[PDB]
This record gives structure tokens, sequence and C-alpha cells, in this order.
């Protein structure tokens, strides 16, 4: 029931606004909006060493929302910064998904259990735990195409053919692992072969960049003119 | 519980044996198992069940209602779009 | 004689003239012009250089009765002969507005002046329908299929304009309209592509419901007619074909360099959008020191 002003403002309340957004629709299970959100505050607010603090709590944020995607932020991320001190916990727990094994997640919820709850990025790290499972039978799908379930336990230590096929089966549905299962065979084959240079997809991937591209165009003609404007208006030589 | 997992193995495979069904979906007996599918819209012929059915007619149903010519966006749409936004 | 008449070209000169000499004799009320044409022959483009006037009364009880000056044709032709050489008898026109059967003897008696076969130029009057206000004929003699002898009848032949250099000049100076019909920029195109397809809309419409005129209400039956459809069955295209899944990979591509070209005047733009900006900063320096000089300029004005 917005009534938000985008009028006058100052990009300070820019800045808050997208980040409140972002946060509030992570734990309601809305991740993909969130991004565009958390991605958009950083660049608004200022960028300063007394505003290091607003800063600081947007990049812990916006890992931790790329993580719940399943996608992976940049190991190169946590290194070339100057928030390393700070960025200590997040660099685990993006190393713990990325590798996906769970035994190293558990032992490092656990450690920053303190660090996280400041920061209240803790009852998302829970959720998190989904993505670990997630990440850790990308890799096997991709790595081998047709592989027994039998495998699947030895390589990730799973407990029965039955527990993983389950996984998957709800897994695709989503389209994370983007497979079809083998039942009689005994195994899952995986079903990514791209070339899709002879399908018509092109044209509406296409189309969603001639629109940003369109946005750009509107968003720069109304605003040159205007500052010119008041500027002729005004007395001069 | 049953009704998340039958969604799910619909995308898995096409059929499963209906020993391989009671075990999944948690029924005690048999002839429960069979009784479901046959009111989800899955017919067992050959002690093969057909998940395919349903999710054809859920797909046929959407195509049989009209929002339908802009949300999928045509060719001539995509292209009248561009030119029009140009020449304002 | 031959048929050599595959094309006819004709002058937009002849065009506006027809109409003067329709209005100077003041033929109305459903009576017609006859002149001659004036022009080359014996190549496959038929050229309309030029035309002039015949007198001719058609009458009004039949159309098998009209008067017409063979004496006069000659006289004409001899001193137009004198300005350019090129020019001899290559038909007649009629001012339309529609083809007539009576028109059949008229055409065997321009046959003796000749050497080419006559051409029945139906030169509209009535200036009807936005394409060509030409329909142009030659009479030919066939037999035919139906058990029908030594016919005379008339073989529409497409028509088509060109102008000299020197006559196309005179147009663009005469007039200085942009057309509905032009080809030009983004707008204009848009506005021809919804037009064209109209415009086959309504050819095919009739087409059906002259089908039904044949096998109801016995209209004639022709093969030239019904052999042309078959045509355009045996030649449509075909989708859901190896051919049509190229057009669509043809059609990424040239959505590809819209895309790329979309983005690229996306920079130039913005470079615009900093550089007005650079020189409001420099305009409020140069405003500052212009409100002390203002102040003695409002003074003087209260001074004196």
């Amino acid at each position: 029931k917005l009534e938000y002003p985008h009028t006058d403002v100052s990009s300070s309340l820019e800045a808050r606004y997208f980040f409140y957004l972002s946060k509030i629709n992570a734990i309601q299970l809305d991740y993909s909006t969130a991004n565009e959100y958390i991605i958009a505050a950083i660049r608004k607010a200022p960028h300063n060493s007394k505003s290091l603090g607003f800063l600081q709590q947007s990049n812990k944020l916006h890992c931790c929302i790329q993580l719940l995607m399943g996608d992976i932020p940049e190991l190169s991320f946590f290194h070339q910064s100057n928030m390393q001190k700070s960025l200590l916990p997040y660099y685990h727990l993006t190393k713990a998904v990325k590798l996906g094994d769970l035994k190293k997640f558990t032992s490092t919820i656990t450690k920053y259990k303190q660090l996280l709850l400041k920061d209240d990025t803790y009852q998302l790290c829970v959720r998190l735990r989904s993505n670990v499972i997630k990440t850790g039978i990308r890799i096997i799908s991709l790595t081998y195409k047709k592989i027994s379930l039998r495998d699947i336990c030895l390589k990730l230590n799973l407990d029965s053919e039955q527990t993983v096929e389950y996984m998957v089966s709800r897994a695709i549905r989503d389209g994370v692992i983007e497979a079809k299962i083998n039942h009689e065979d005994g195994f899952i084959e995986t079903t990514e072969l791209l070339n899709i240079y002879d399908s018509e997809d092109p044209q509406q991937v296409f189309d969603e960049r001639i629109k940003f591209a369109n946005q750009l165009h509107d968003e720069y003609l109304v605003s040159m003119r205007y500052p010119e404007d008041k500027k002729t208006q005004q007395n001069e030589k | 519980i049953r009704d998340e997992i039958a969604k799910n193995t619909e995308l898995s495979y096409d059929f499963l044996p209906l020993s391989n069904i009671k075990a999944l979906l948690f029924f005690n007996n048999e002839k429960e198992t069979e009784k479901f599918a046959l009111e989800r819209n899955w017919p067992i012929v050959n002690s093969k069940v057909y998940f395919n059915n349903q999710s054809k007619e859920k797909a046929d149903y959407e195509d049989e209602m009209m929002h339908e010519e802009d949300q999928k966006t045509n060719i001539i749409e995509k292209a009248m779009d561009y030119a029009i936004s140009i020449e304002n | 004689m031959s048929l050599q008449h595959e094309k006819v070209t004709i002058a937009p000169l002849v065009l506006l003239s027809a109409l003067d000499h329709y209005e100077r004799t003041q033929t109305k009320e459903n009576k017609r012009c006859v002149g001659v044409i004036l022009g080359d022959a014996n190549s496959s483009t038929i050229r309309v250089t030029n035309s002039f006037a015949l007198p001719f009364e058609e009458d009004e009880k039949n159309s098998d009765v009209w008067f017409l000056d063979h004496n006069y044709i000659e006289n004409m032709n001899e001193m137009c002969k004198k300005i350019n050489a090129k020019e001899k008898l290559i038909g007649w026109y009629h001012s339309g507005p529609k083809l007539r059967a009576s028109d059949l003897k008229i055409n065997e008696l321009f046959k003796k002046y000749t050497q080419n076969n006559p051409l029945l130029l139906i030169v509209d009057v009535k200036q009807q329908g936005v394409g060509l206000p030409t329909d142009a004929y030659v009479a030919i003699e066939q037999v035919k299929d139906d058990g029908t002898s030594t016919e005379k009848t008339f073989l529409h032949l497409p028509c088509t304009i060109e102008a000299e250099e020197a006559e196309e000049i005179g147009v663009e100076h005469l007039l200085r309209d942009v057309r509905d019909q032009a080809a030009g920029g983004l707008s204009i195109r848009l506005t021809n592509q919804l037009k064209s397809l109209k415009g086959l809309q309504s050819k095919l419409k009739d087409v059906v419901e002259y089908l039904d005129k044949v096998i109801n209400k016995e209209l004639p039956i022709n093969h030239t007619i019904l052999g042309k459809l078959q045509d355009v069955f045996n030649l449509l295209p075909n989708l859901g074909t190896p051919d049509d899944d190229e057009i669509d990979v043809e059609n990424h591509d040239r959505i590809n360099i819209s895309n790329n070209l979309q983005k690229a005047l996306t920079v130039k733009t913005n470079d615009e959008l900093m550089v007005i900006y650079i020189s409001n900063l420099v305009r409020s320096i140069i405003a500052f020191d212009d409100l002390i000089e203002n102040k003695i300029q409002n003074k003087k004005i209260q001074e004196q």
C-alpha cells in the first residue's frame, strides 16, 4: 500500500529503503527481487570511510542472499576487501556451501553463531542448509552424466538410494539439478546439453536486454534538460 | 507429504511399478495406492502408472482459457514495440 | 501480327493530357473520348510518349453506332512527324471507364494504320482506386478449348510507368507531396506494411465470391482463371519444415544487431547527459559575477 516518493529524496534515503525491502523479502521465500534491491542499495549509498557502518551491513547481506538463490558470490570478493575482519565468517559460510560438504557447514554456523546473530543473518543460515545439498548434488550430476545412486551415496555420504532419490525428485521440480531419474536402471541421467541456437530461445532473452536499454533511454531524456532549464531561467551575462 | 511426493515424481519418470509407488507415497495397502492414482488422474494399465496424463490435462486447460496471446508475446508484437518506443 | 506488348511503360504526360482532352470536348454522361497514341513499338516495352485527340462522337442509343474521321488521323500524324519522327500510330486510347466489346470493332480499324498490334489503353478519367488508373489491353486472336472458333478478345497487359529524366523532374517541381504509399522513414514503412497487407485481403475476398458466381449464378468457366489459382496452392510456403527453423535462426541474427545498436546509442546519449551538467557548473560561476554587474545596471535605470 505504496506511497514512497522517487520525486525528491536524497540518495541516502533510497539506500535505507532498498536495504529494508531486500531483508524483509528474504525470510518470506522471495530471493529474486531481493537481489535487485540489495545490489541497488549499495551503489546508491555514498562510498566513504564514515559511512562504513551502513556499507559493511549491506555487504554481509548481499552474499548471504546469493547463497539463498543457490548461486555463489566470488571468493575474490572476500579477499581484496578492506572489510576482511568483519567478512571473516562469510567466507567460510560460502566455502562450506560451494564445496557442498554438509559437515563443514554444521561446524561453521555453530562457531560463528554469536557474530551472525548480531547482523541477524542467523535465521537465514538455517535455510542455507538446503542450499548446501543442492550444490553438492549439482556437482555430481555435472561431472558424471549417468551415475548410479549407489555412487552418489559413496561420494557425499547419503544414507541410502532412497534418500538421494527424494532429494533429486524435489529438486528438479524447481529445475535446480535439471535431470530426470531412471528408476528401473538405477541412475540419474542429466538432461543439460545446450545448443539453443536452434531454439527460438534468443528472442525472449534479447527482449529483456532491449527493455533495459529502453529504460536507460527514458531515464536520460527527462533528466538532462531539467537542470538546463532552471540554469537558463536564472540570470547570466 | 503424499501430494508433495506425487507432484515431484511426475518430472522424474513416466512410470513406476505398482510396488515402487506404495513405498514412495506411503500407504499400507496396495488397493489404496491404486485408488488414489485413479482419483488423481493416472491410469494404471499394465501395472505401470502414467504420470504424464494429469500433466497433459492441466496443460490443455491453460491453453483452453485465453489471456494468452500477449503473455507469451508474438514476433510481430516485439517488433511493433521497438519502433514505437523510438518514435515518440 | 505479333505480340511484343509484354510491358507498356506510359509517360506521366499522357495521363495528364488525356484528362485535359476529355474535359475540353466536355464528354460526360457516358460519352467517350478517343485519341491516337503516338510512340515507339517493336520493343518489348511499349513506350507511350504522346497522345492527341481525334474527333469522335459516340452515340447514346447504341454503343455499336459511332462517328470517327479517318481523314483527320493522317494530318495529325504528319505534323507530329515533323516534331519528332520516332512517333507512329501504336493504338488509341479509350477514356474508359471500363472495357467494352464495341471497342473490338474500333480496334480492327486502327489495325490498318499500325504495323504493330493495336494498344487499347483505357485511360480512366474517374481516378478510381489507389493504384493505377490505367489498365492496358491488346486485341489478340485465339481459339480455345471450349469449342470456340476464331475469337477476338482482349488480354490484359500489366501496366507500368516510366518517365524520362526531363519529364520526371518536371513532376518533382510541380509537387512536393510525401505520399501515403511511400516507403521512407520508420513511421512511413509501418504505415505501408499495414496498407500492403490489407491490400491483399481485399483482392482475395473478391476471388472467393467470384467462385460462388460460376457455380450457382452461371458466370463462365475459363482455364486461364482456374490455372492461376492452382499455381498459388502449389508454390505455397510451408512452415514447421527445416526452412522455417532456419527463418527463426535468421530472425535471431537481425534481433541481435538491433540489440547491439540499441546499447551503442545509450553510450553517445549518456555522453551528452554529463556534458549538459558540466556546462551548468561553468554557467553558475558566470551567473554569480553577473549579479554585481546587474546591480550597477538596475541602478543606472533609477538614476536617469
